This record gives C-alpha cells, sequence and structure tokens, in this order.
C-alpha cells in the first residue's frame, strides 16, 4: 500500500496507534505482521507556494 | 468441643470458598482490579499487557 503523508505523522502507521490519519483514513490492526517503510521526499512534492 | 471434628470440616470448607471469592479484588500488578476500567480508559495495546 503507498500513499503519501506528513512528516511527523509516520510514526501513527504502526499497530494500535491512535491519532489522526490512523483512526480517520488509514487503520492497520493490532495483529500486522509486515512492515513500512517511509522515505522523506520533498524534493518532488513541495512547490515554491 | 466434643464435635470437634465435624465443625472443622464445615469451618474448613467456608473458609476456602471465602477466600476464593475475595481474592477477585486483589490487583497482582495491574492498575486497576475491576476489568472494564482496564478496557474504558486505556487503549488496547497496553489493556492487553
Amino acid at each position: 500500500d503507498s500513499f503519501v503523508i506528513r512528516g511527523n505523522e509516520v510514526s501513527q502507521i504502526a499497530p494500535g496507534q491512535t491519532g489522526n490519519i490512523a483512526d480517520y483514513n488509514y487503520k492497520l490492526p493490532d495483529d500486522f505482521t509486515g512492515c513500512v517503510i517511509a522515505w522523506n521526499s520533498n524534493k518532488l512534492d513541495s512547490k515554491v507556494g | 468441643s466434643a464435635l470437634g471434628k465435624l465443625q472443622d470440616v464445615v469451618n474448613h470448607n467456608a473458609q476456602a470458598l471465602n477466600t476464593l471469592v475475595k481474592q477477585l479484588s486483589s490487583k497482582f500488578g495491574a492498575i486497576s482490579s475491576v476489568l472494564n476500567d482496564i478496557l474504558s480508559r486505556l487503549d488496547p495495546p497496553e489493556a492487553e499487557v
């Protein structure tokens, strides 16, 4: 599953963690097995303005 | 105390049940003894342990 989030919210994609992206728009179970890979990319995402 | 044996069997049985029922209030190290509070004031990851 691939998407883009803000900087300080990468911590919320984890089993059992409550927040604003975890309880409202992307939620993974408590028995999750697998893993997450997040790499800062603001060289292709932030425009002037 | 002529009837010590019969009285003693009765008292031992009653005391055993009493201690078994009373020990439900003990916490055993958990933050609270009632299950409801544990499931109310804590997220599932910590409520498990």
